[PDB]
């Protein structure tokens, strides 16, 4: 969200942040990353301008 | 004519959908079947032990009846 690399902020991102610094909540956010990652891949399929490689 | 990779989304695969939901068990209803099986369990078992008593006294009666033994 802070530093764009190649066409960012235009794609909708969801970042999971917990509360406790234990191993379980540090695992839950990784699965929550995985469920909120297809949103980016679907938006990548939605926006594809044909041109140079 | 230029031919490149075409874009297709259609249904968008549904971005983050919950699949985990409460099924079969509710909470209080499971205890009615759980403890209900226990109360049915003891009542069925103890009636057989009362039927065992019919055999029990009759088994020991054979020893009393047999004196030439």
């Amino acid at each position: 969200k802070t530093q764009p690399y190649d066409v960012y902020d235009q794609v909708e991102f969801d970042v999971p942040i917990g509360s406790r610094g234990d191993c379980y909540d540090r695992y839950l956010c990784r699965v929550e990353e995985m469920r909120q990652s297809i949103r980016i891949i679907s938006q990548c399929l939605n926006k594809m301008p044909p041109g140079e490689i | 004519x230029x031919x490149x990779x075409x874009x297709x989304x259609x249904x968008x695969x549904x971005x983050x959908x919950x699949x985990x939901x409460x099924x079969x068990x509710x909470g209080y209803s499971m205890f009615a079947v759980g403890i209900g099986a226990l109360l049915f369990g003891y009542w069925s078992m103890m009636k057989w032990n009362r039927e065992r008593r019919r055999l029990q006294i009759e088994d020991f009666e054979a020893r009393i009846a047999l004196m030439p033994l």
